[PDB]
RNA sequence: GGACGACAUUAGACGAAUCAUCUGGAAAGAUGAAUCAAAGAAGGUAAUAAUCCUGUAGUCGAAAAUGUUGUCUCUCUUGA
RNA sequence: UGACCGAUAGUGAACCAGUACCGUGAGGGAAAGGUGAAAAGCACCCCGGAAGGGGAGUGAAAUAGAACCUGAAACCGUGUGCUUACAAGUAGUCAGAGCCCGUUAAUGGGUGAUGGCGUGCCUUUUGUAGAAUGAACCGGCGAGUUACGAUUUGAUGCAAGGUUAAGCAGUAAAUGUGGAGCCGUAGCGAAAGCGAGUCUGAAUAGGGCGUUUAGUAUUUGGUCGUAGACCCGAAACCAG
RNA sequence: UGUGGAUUGUCCUUGGACAAUGGUAGGAGAGCGUUCUAAGGGCGUUGAAGCAUGAUCGUAAGGACAUGUGGAGCGCUUAG
């Protein structure tokens, strides 16, 4: 039948070809200096998307 | 040409590969699986994200973002696409549907100036940007919304 | 491209009617797709075997797991056993698929052609038999001199000539519309009627 | 289409049975002995296919060497001198030469007697 | 709730016309000359048969039966 | 009707089948097709109590005689060419006298007085002649398959476009007709939103992902997902 | 090293070459045969398939041809 999708990657968006993924240690762990804090930018997902790219293949 | 001397099309079909039919093949006895462990055994291997007992990669990360059911997206145009018919007027999402240069308006038609329009025809859509208007007042098109 | 149209000798209107249907360069690799799609839809998928689970019986195990010194068994019905059990043998399914319409067109138009350029295709005026008269239709194919295989083709629902020259061995009779790549590429002469010759040069123009 | 095995399998069988003719006890009537030692034949012939080049070698020097004693010499010394008078001949037509005309094979010796 | 027919379908109908040689224990085979064909599907016959049987294309359908029910009435009526 | 089976196949059952047989009972459950065109199924004579032979006769065939089409291996025998009773052997292979043969005619074939070299095969192992596992022998059967999806490669058709689904009139014709839809042509942001740019936010500044655009439909090969998913095998759990 | 041959990958752009060719788990490429279908052309009681024997042919899986036994079907070429 159809292929289903794993609905918990509620946490990428497709970018042209790739995916983004979100910031771990991201909440409520801020006993931190600012310098550490602030560096909350976005990161792709590594070469590690080829254990994982069958599984979000209708998120496009 | 003869039914009797027909030929396909050179390296179109291939042969399939049969594994375990031999040890001159190559492909035989373990047939490419390896010896042992639970990827030789029958229907066997981990599910496609396992990490082996470690946390997996969609599991530590947060999710972010609603989803917002009700949203409007509208067929983009480009400028390159209205210059097929010269000295045109009056391009409507009716004229632009059956143009072959537009299709399923999702829910509207907005114009983005991707290009030079080349001509004075008048325009008529449903909402354009700040540069595609500006391209339609050079020309002379009385583009209402 | 200047066709000569034909009865029983006597030649009538030459019809000059042949532009990109017939005289064209035909493709070797959309004909063989053609053919092989044509005869693919032919076949009825109707075999199957029974498996380890639709066997009679077999539901008990035959001696003890071990101190018995025999190998160990668990059911009657093995695929190993003689009783029997399939493991992986033929099911019900069909064998047909479909191509782009583009395609379709491409190879009708590439096996007339190759016809046109064999020397093998006749433009006939309309025909009528009475009654379907299978001796009538013999001494007809003997005036036109051709070869054993032909497919007269049809304008409409012509029962004098479907009924009539069906049981003779080498000879096919069908209508422009149901045109196909198989039976063009089976015979080795063509007898179109005039008025069915400008037919199929609309619907695959 | 179910193709049932038949004809194909015996006669591929029947060409190892006919290859070990001579066998002694059931290794020319059993197919699983059989093929054993036609499997083992064949690896023999290609390992000894390079030991004749040796010992038809050896034979020869020692007929030279026992056709060399009796004009008071050596092989290695008779080689040597024999070397040194810038002559080709191989192992195998020396001993054939004294084998056969004795004469022409006492001449050579004393053409690699003077050379040393 | 049933008179009323005609027709699509389920048995049985008639069902086109071949001889001669050769080899053989016997030919349908080879060979030669023919002839039906809305029937050159298939099986039998002392070997491989469109013309020797069984049939098949198609013709009556069928002492009926309902199936599409195509059709008159019959009780079906008072509504704006 | 069939790119379905053809007697270990196909139904458990082509014949004496739910029958022989097995169990207190619920229940379990086989083996076994073929003389010839026509019984014309061996009249008669000879040996024997009979069984069975040897002639004769029937037939195209009797090495077609009911152990009845064809008759393969394992296994059991009779005749015959060369060789063997001082010898230590995974039994072969390389060289080589003598004694007999005569072919798909070629630097032919059978046998073997002596010489050199040489510890079977499969699996599992750092390593097996191993005193680690498996097989008495021969024959027949016995293990990566199909449906629907995803991604990549070759092939062909059209190209900023590409192509149809369920349907409907058709040789169960798979070619016509059928434009709901699907992919691509524009992205960026949690969103409202703006758009060749956009978010960032105090920042148009510096950076992130984009922009310079080739794709698409069907088929072929490789791998993966949901189904028993390459094949055989458990102690045990629940329902009646 | 000498002499003849097989395959490659190169090279030069038709045969001299240049180099190279142990191999387990694995990756890639080119082939042989079995049962069925389609088209074309064939063989067969003057003896098909099967079975038995042979000193024959191809680089391997394999393929022909005589002879005996057998008594009715079975090859070849291209593709699926």
């Amino acid at each position: 039948p159809k292929m289903k999708t794993h609905r918990g990657a509620a946490k990428r968006v497709k970018r042209t070809a790739s995916g983004q993924l979100k910031r771990s240690r991201a909440f409520t762990s801020h006993l931190f200096a600012n310098k550490s804090t602030k560096q909350k930018r976005q990161l792709r997902k590594a070469r590690l998307v080829s254990k994982s790219d069958m599984k979000r293949v209708k998120q496009l | 040409m003869k039914l009797h001397e027909l030929k396909p099309a050179e390296g179109s079909r291939k042969e399939r590969n049969r594994v375990g039919r031999g040890v001159a093949t190559g492909n035989g006895k373990t047939s490419g699986r390896g010896h042992k462990g639970q990827k030789a055994r029958s229907g066997g291997g981990v599910r496609p994200g396992f990490e082996g007992g470690q946390l997996p990669l969609f599991r530590r990360l947060p999710k972010r973002g609603f989803t917002n059911i009700n949203r409007k997206e509208y067929a983009i145009v480009n400028l390159d696409q209205l210059n097929k018919f010269e000295d045109g007027t009056e391009v409507t999402p009716a004229l632009l549907v059956e143009s072959g240069v537009v299709k399923n308006e999702k829910s509207g038609i907005k114009i983005l100036g991707n290009g030079s329009l080349d001509k004075k025809l008048t325009v008529k859509a449903h909402k354009f940007s700040a540069s595609a208007a500006e391209a339609i007042d050079a020309k002379g098109g009385a583009h209402e919304v | 491209n200047y066709d000569v149209l034909k009865l029983d000798g006597t030649k009538s209107g030459s019809i000059e009617l042949s532009d990109a249907v017939f005289g064209i360069e035909p493709n070797n690799s959309v004909l063989f797709e053609a053919i092989n799609l044509q005869r693919a839809s032919l076949r009825q998928g109707t075999h199957a075997v029974k498996n380890r689970s639709a066997v009679s019986g077999g539901g008990r195990k035959p001696w003890k797991q071990k101190g018995t010194g025999r190998a160990r068994q668990g059911t009657i019905r093995a695929p190993q056993w003689r009783g029997g059990g399939i493991v992986f043998g033929p099911t019900p399914r069909s064998y047909a698929y479909k191509m782009p319409k583009k395609m379709r067109r491409l190879a009708l138009r590439s096996a007339l052609s190759f016809k046109a350029q064999e020397n093998g295709l006749t433009v006939v005026d309309a025909f009528n038999f009475e009654a379907p008269k299978t001796k009538e239709f013999k001494n007809v194919l003997s005036t036109l001199e051709q070869p054993k295989k032909v497919l007269v083709v049809t304008e409409n629902e012509d029962v004098n000539v479907e009924l009539s020259a069906r049981n003779i061995p080498g000879v096919q009779v069908t209508t422009a519309q149901g045109l196909n790549v198989l039976d063009i590429t089976n015979a080795d002469s063509l007898v179109i009627t005039e008025a069915a010759a400008k037919k199929v040069e609309e619907v695959l123009g | 289409p179910r193709v049932k095995g038949g004809t194909v399998t015996r006669a591929r069988r029947k060409k190892t049975i006919k290859l070990a003719k001579g066998y002694f006890g059931s290794k020319h009537t059993l197919y699983k002995v059989a093929k054993q030692q036609v499997m083992k034949s064949g690896q023999y012939a290609f390992r000894d296919r390079r030991q004749r080049k040796r010992d038809f070698r050896k034979l020869w020097i020692t007929r030279i060497n026992a056709a060399a004693r009796q004009h008071e010499m050596s092989y290695s010394r008779l080689m040597n001198g024999l070397k040194k008078a810038g002559i080709d001949i191989n192992r195998k037509m020396l001993s054939e030469i004294a084998i056969s005309d004795e004469k022409a094979f006492a001449q050579l010796v004393t053409k690699a007697k003077d050379a040393l």
